[PDB]
């Protein structure tokens, strides 16, 4: 009644793009949680920096309690590791989003490679009136799989560079973090899910 | 033009699904009627058991109660199989009403908002094909939910007058108004299937 | 080696993106020439079909006009092969653009593989204030090499429909031709050249 | 030498008149295409009058028919102006073939009757300039007479396949063979116009 080996691929794509929509919801909800956390990191960086600049100076009024610099710094560093532990939780969310898309798309590609020689090179390239061609369907999932892995690299490397000291770098964290998004293609996954939004509801 | 072929296609699929509904309703009425006669046949045998001698235990009562139950559960699966069949049809009905719904979604933009809508065939605007697909959907959506309730309560009930009314609702189907047959012809005569 | 083993890669990128800028200009100047060529193919298809339908006609005006039905058909096919030959010239332009970028990017990636173990994983990922990171510089050239190669395949296969001779199929050539463009990443080569516009003038 | 310069002069005018013919034919094809769109727009309006068959489309039939007439006669006068333009070219073309026609008539006579033929340029005898001037003339004499017939019948017809074929003959001109551009180069290279 219909082409059988194409239904297995069409159902694989009908089940894959709704997963990408869920993963993008957690991916975006995690990057939003990193906006105020890195802002408070830059704040604690300024406090630690100003305190370190005036840790060798001797203001006469604060000389009454010379054990003040040690207590103030410890309290600042405690609030710093609290922000770092919560930021690590958000990296775990971005890691989960990356692992889900990088594995489900590979499973959809296994279904495609099962019928790669049987569907025919002509049936894949042919598009519909509202559904893009099956070739564009798979290549767009590869571009989404690249976008999440290429961004997760920048998110993880930048959030591991803060541990390497550098009091000035952790003060400019939101400046380079917001650069990661603007330098990449932020409006890419939302456009692929838009062109295939007609293919999902049959 | 593409909207005209898909509207004519929906007009055909709307007719085909109705025929599948009335056919499954006959097989479902046969299964349900056999359940009603099974309830009455057990009551008639219960009257024969009361007319039996006092020096008799449940010799055939244990055999009949197991065969009666096993046949009842078999008829419950047979009637439920008819329910699932009508549900798959109703899903396709919703697929026909959303497809028609999309046809007019692109028809209302093609002619702005200040020009009249040219009829897709001879005397029917694209919007009117939705108002029929929506009402026809609402009717069989109500009918499906009723047939579910009647099927569940038919096996559970023991009231004779309630069992009779159960078969009456499955038979004629109340929610399917008599005007469904005329609106179906108004579709096929327009799309070009039935000769004008 | 140089005082900085990465300078050999930055010099390769400073010479590669201006080349991609030239190739995109020829790539687009050829696709614009294909809009009226496919329109004239659909136009001649409508003329050829209507003229072939009228082989049984007896027009009173057609009196004293010898070989008019015969010459018109030959003349239509001559003007058709001229449009086909011009479309073949545009495919040669799109293929040359593809072979240029696919060769310059491979040469830039060979220069990178010479110092992959000597430049350091930190120098590549590190961006500047106005120039993106050298890693994104190479990865963007990988996306550009994909865009030209993945489009050239669709451009040639869709323009192979002329082999069917179907007057209805070649009448919808400009309809499906504009679909290839809009479905691709139209604002990609011009957008990558925008982020690197600060790196080139250094 | 004066007959030789006039052969080169006519050879130049033959190229200029060909360019004037194809240029006026382009403006004529725009007018003819507008005539076709006027016939199609009137047929499209005739279907709109049958759709909105209220007692206001039979009045707009008179309004549209008058705008159709005023624009049709304007396009017929515009197309006739293109015919007259191509006719002035054809008059100059007959004047180029008749001017050449006199040159060899007295050139073979000046030296008795076939004694020796002096080449007007390097190779081409004076007679060969006739075989080009006459073929080029006869090609555009047929083409002009055809374009006249197409102009008259295009406004009268209503058949779509006939309208397309009418525009087809006008765009790519049939009677002018494709080899006409080569025969012109074979004469321009001879007379000295085309660069050696």
């Amino acid at each position: 009644t219909q082409d059988r080996p194409l239904l297995a691929v069409q159902e694989a794509l009908k089940k894959c793009f709704p997963v990408v929509e869920e993963q993008q919801g957690l991916w975006q909800s995690a990057l939003r949680d990193c906006q105020p956390l890195l802002s408070s990191l830059s704040n604690l960086a300024e406090q630690l920096q100003a305190a370190q600049n005036l840790r060798f100076e001797d203001v006469p009024a604060l000389r009454a309690f010379p054990d003040l610099k040690e207590r103030l710094r410890r309290k600042q560093l405690v609030a710093g590791d609290i922000v770092l532990d919560k930021l690590g939780e958000r990296l775990a969310i971005l890691l989960k989003v990356r692992d889900m898309v990088s594995s489900h798309v590979e499973r959809v590609f296994q279904i495609y490679e099962q019928h790669a020689d049987t569907v025919g090179i002509d049936a894949v390239l042919q598009p519909s009136a509202v559904s893009p061609s099956v070739a564009d369907m798979l290549e767009w999932l590869q571009d989404i799989e690249r976008h999440y892995r290429k961004s997760y690299l920048k998110r993880k490397y930048l959030l591991s560079s803060i541990q390497w000291g550098d009091l000035a770098n952790i003060q400019a964290l939101p400046k380079a973090w917001d650069r990661i998004s603007k330098d990449e293609h932020q409006d890419l996954v939302q456009d692929i899910l838009l062109n295939v939004s007609f293919f999902l509801e049959e | 033009m593409v909207s005209a072929r898909k509207i004519k296609d929906n007009a055909a699929d709307w007719h085909n699904l109705i025929l599948k509904w009335e056919t499954l309703n006959d097989a479902g009425f046969t299964t349900a009627n056999n359940i009603a006669n099974l309830k009455i046949s057990l009551l008639n045998k219960d009257k024969i058991e009361l007319d039996s001698s006092s020096p008799a235990s449940k010799e055939n009562e244990e055999k009949v109660c197991l065969e009666y139950n096993e046949e009842l559960e078999k008829l419950c699966e047979e009637l439920q199989a008819t329910l699932d069949g009508l549900t798959k049809i109703q899903v396709k009905m919703e697929k026909l009403s959303s497809t028609t719904k999309g046809i007019c979604e692109l028809e209302n933009y093609h002619y702005g908002e200040e020009s009249k809508r040219p009829p897709l065939f001879h005397t029917w605007p694209t919007t009117h094909f939705y108002e029929v697909s929506h009402k026809l959907l609402e009717m069989y959506r109500k009918e499906l939910l009723l047939k579910r309730t009647v099927a569940k309560e038919l096996a559970h009930t023991g009231d004779p007058d309630l069992t009779l009314s159960y078969l009456s609702m499955w038979l004629h189907q109340p929610y399917v108004e008599s005007d469904s047959r005329l609106h179906l012809e108004s579709m096929l005569l327009e799309t070009g299937h039935r000769a004008l």
